[PDB]
């Protein structure tokens, strides 16, 4: 919705980044935002205990990570993690590979925003739940 | 300039006392951060990475140190705010010997559990952002490139949210307040034991050398003074440009460091320019690679300097965190006899409060108000034997001699049970003549 | 040497507090702790005889008051000898500042 | 003229070398300024021997 | 020459900033000792003398 003066070519901002450009053909204001990028973290309960893991992404809503996985062209297990088996979105990001419950107890592996991942035994799988301060 | 009328047979004793309330500000933790070496140092180009791969694995130790700092801040916060193993709940009633406590107790009416003073403190302090799920997508529209955090995310610098939320910190503070108001100080040494507030007040006055009869004969006055003081401090803390500069300093320093780091990216470093594509074009590889190497070395050195400068502040932040934990443990969970530590003057108690990236204390002190001239003597000789006060000072207004306690004028009559004799009265210096009641006879 | 380092842009700024004001603060603190006991730390200073303050301090560390009032001259002599000894030691020693 | 191309490192260093200066006098004032008034000894000096 | 001299200046300012923190810690300890052993007797053993 931002407007430009008639002589303005392309905008900028604080810390000298190219914010917006005006198309030469039509003279319409367009905006620029880069592709999604961020770190990747892997949660594991110990190789001796088990081998299945749950992955995580930081500061990314992951309704578009299957595209990134396909572009990466990795082994099929990476494409499996791109499927919507159990996708849970948090404040830090979204979690893939572990389901979500709401019975809360002592934390084992910190994640962020008061969420911890543990390895419950009931079949065995990685579980995610909310922090519990006590009784 | 003031002078003291010092005389070897003179003394002054207060009549009033006075309650007061003072605040204290202590940072507890800073903002965690992370960096993306590859995209920052060169950019979106591909050959930059190819030329970089023959360098050292510099990003490994940088990531290791940054992760260490990030986990260290969490450890500091958990250590300072998790000194109890139970979550106590206040009783439904709010009557404690006439005192006022609505200003600090949690309010169930507000959807967010945060008391009034905490509300004022949180609103006063302005942060870079409130939430953290905000991202490039949340910048869509005119918001793009309009926020400092948004531009930092543009430049490959991300911020990891703290593990503990604000609500958990508020609950911890509320539990500490409930434990220190209902169960006294005993809940820091095992299981909490309930006890009425007045008896705890009597204990605390007995701690600083005042008999409980002072409190139990003046309770309304102390209640009114405490209530007026807490109202006054509530009104005064709002003010403007208050002591919150200590908390503001950390945010200001972090913002300045990040701004300098991001703005330093656009330096030519003595090269032809500061654009990867421009250097890639208009020049053949043999000297373009030299220019790229120079630019990469300069940028990497600047990043290393930033990492070292950021690591510097962690030590002082940890020292402040340990000091805050010490103050919590030895001011809230008990009564400290070390002077000028848990406040100014004689100390009574404290109530902690939570602030963004820090902690707030509310000390409660005790100060004498109004003194009087009196004449004193070190000892008494009635039957050729020296007499000494069991505890207190021998005083007299001019006509008769009385014995009284230290920090509160309260004359009595000298009796055999209030004094103990020792030796003869021919070796002391300033003894006088008087008699002793000896109630047995 | 100072002039040599000056010509390269290296400078030293004077401290805000002159030594005279530091001496004045130290004298004020010593007076407050010598004539008013420890009361002046909390609120208004109150005059009190020095001997009674000594009795206070001995009553602090598990000793009854009658110990001091029967041995005042010995205490004075020992304190004076100690202050003379520390003055002499400080005069003789020129390396303990470290 | 050439130094301007290297950036604003001079501003960074000048800012850095002022925190120390304020730190020193803050430390001194905090350590010593602990009395609200300025007392002085009485004209006579006899503290019980 | 410019980059070498600037790097040397960076090292020197880093060292000064290192020493400043230790000076602060010593000053804070001195202030605490002042408060706890000049304004009143301290029951802590061997803390003062
Ligand atoms: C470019 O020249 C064309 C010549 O007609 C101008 O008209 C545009 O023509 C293109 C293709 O036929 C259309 O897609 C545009 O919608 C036309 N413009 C408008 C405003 O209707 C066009 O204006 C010129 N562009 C400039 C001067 O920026
Ligand atoms: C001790 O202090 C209290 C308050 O500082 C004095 O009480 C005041 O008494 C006057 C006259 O009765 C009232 O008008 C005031 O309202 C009282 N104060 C308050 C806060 O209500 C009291 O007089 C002092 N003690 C002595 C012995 O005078
Ligand atoms: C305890 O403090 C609260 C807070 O001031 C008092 O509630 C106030 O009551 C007055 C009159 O009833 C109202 O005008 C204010 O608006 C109230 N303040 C708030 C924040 O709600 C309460 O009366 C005090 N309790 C006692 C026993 O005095
Ligand atoms: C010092 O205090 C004593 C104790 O109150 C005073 O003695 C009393 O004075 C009142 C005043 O008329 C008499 O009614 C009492 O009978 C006195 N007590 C006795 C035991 O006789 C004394 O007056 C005070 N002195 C000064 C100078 O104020
Ligand atoms: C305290 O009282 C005693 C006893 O009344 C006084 O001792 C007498 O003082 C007179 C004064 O000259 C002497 O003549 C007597 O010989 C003393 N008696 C004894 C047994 O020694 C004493 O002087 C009084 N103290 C003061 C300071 O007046
Ligand atoms: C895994 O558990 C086994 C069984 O005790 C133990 O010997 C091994 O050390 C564990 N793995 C690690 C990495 O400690
Ligand atoms: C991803 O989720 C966040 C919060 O749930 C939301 O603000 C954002 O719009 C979502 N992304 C897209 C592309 O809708
Ligand atoms: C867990 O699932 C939902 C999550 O919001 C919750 O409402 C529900 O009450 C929980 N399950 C049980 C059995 O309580
Ligand atoms: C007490 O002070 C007065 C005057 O200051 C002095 O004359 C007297 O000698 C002193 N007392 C003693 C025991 O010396
Ligand atoms: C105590 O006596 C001194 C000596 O004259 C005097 O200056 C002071 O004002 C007196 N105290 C009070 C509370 O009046």
């Amino acid at each position: 919705n931002k407007k430009f003066l008639p002589f303005q070519q392309f905008g900028r901002d604080i810390a000298d980044t190219t914010d917006a450009v005006r198309d030469p053909q039509t003279l319409e204001i367009l905006d620029i935002t880069p592709c999604s990028f961020g770190g990747v973290s892997v949660i594991t309960p110990g190789t001796n205990t088990s081998n299945q893991v749950a992955v995580l992404y930081q500061g990314v809503n992951c309704t578009e990570v299957p595209v990134a996985i396909h572009a990466d062209q990795l082994t099929p297990t990476w494409r499996v993690y791109s499927t919507g088996s159990n996708v849970f979105q948090t404040r830090a990001g979204c979690l893939i590979g572990a389901e979500y419950v709401n019975n809360s107890y002592e934390c084992d592996i910190p994640i962020g925003a008061g969420i911890c991942a543990s390895y419950q035994t009931q079949s065995q799988s990685i579980i995610a739940y909310t922090m519990s301060l006590g009784a | 300039e003031n002078s003291v009328a010092y005389s070897n047979n003179s003394i002054a004793i207060p009549t009033n006392f006075t309650i007061s309330v003072t605040t204290e500000i202590l940072p507890v933790s800073m903002t965690k951060t992370s960096v993306d070496c590859t995209m920052y140092i060169c950019g979106d180009s591909t050959e930059c990475s190819n030329l970089l791969l023959q360098y050292g694995s510099f990003c490994t130790q940088l990531k290791r140190a940054l992760t260490g700092i990030a986990v260290e801040q969490d450890k500091n916060t958990q250590e300072v705010f998790a000194q109890v193993k139970q979550i106590y709940k206040t009783p439904p009633i709010k009557y404690f010997g006439g005192f006022n406590f609505s200003q600090i107790l949690p309010d169930p009416s507000k959807p967010s559990k945060r008391s009034f003073i905490e509300d004022l403190l949180f609103n006063k302090v302005t942060l870079a952002d409130a939430g953290f799920i905000k991202q490039y997508g949340d910048c869509l529209g005119d918001i793009a490139a309009r926020d400092l955090i948004c531009a930092q995310k543009f430049k490959g610098l991300t911020v990891l949210p703290p593990l503990l939320t604000d609500e958990m910190i508020a609950q911890y503070t509320s539990a500490l307040l409930a434990g220190t108001i209902t169960s006294g100080w005993t809940f820091g040494a095992g299981a909490a034991l309930q006890i009425p507030f007045a008896m705890q007040m009597a204990y605390r006055f007995n701690g600083i050398g005042v008999t409980q009869n002072v409190l139990y004969e003046n309770q309304k006055l102390i209640a009114n003074q405490f209530n007026s003081a807490i109202g006054k401090i509530q009104d005064s803390l709002s003010s403007t440009a208050s002591a919150l500069g200590k908390l503001q300093d950390v945010v200001n320093h972090n913002a300045q460091a990040l701004n300098t780091l991001v703005k330093q990216l656009s330096s030519k470093f003595g090269a032809i320019s500061s654009v990867l594509n421009d250097i890639f074009s208009r020049l053949d590889p043999p000297e373009a690679e030299v220019q790229i190497d120079r630019l990469i070395t300069g940028r990497l050195q600047s990043l290393q300097t930033y990492v070292t400068q950021q690591l510097i502040r962690a030590a002082e932040i940890r020292a402040s965190a340990n000091l805050a934990a010490t103050k919590m443990s030895e001011c809230v969970l008990g009564q400290s006899k070390r002077v000028d530590f848990c406040g100014k003057g004689y100390h009574l108690m404290s109530f902690p409060q939570s602030a963004p990236h820090g902690v707030v204390f509310l000390h409660v002190t005790y100060v004498p108000a109004q003194e009087k001239n009196f004449t004193t003597a070190p000892a008494i000789c009635h039957d050729g034997k020296a007499h000494f006060p069991r505890e207190g000072v021998f005083v007299s207004n001019g006509t008769h001699w009385f014995v009284t306690q230290r920090n509160f004028y309260e004359p009595q009559i000298i009796t055999t049970d209030n004094t103990f004799v020792s030796g003869n009265c021919d070796v002391v210096i300033g003894i006088v003549n008087n008699t002793v009641y000896d109630p047995l006879q």
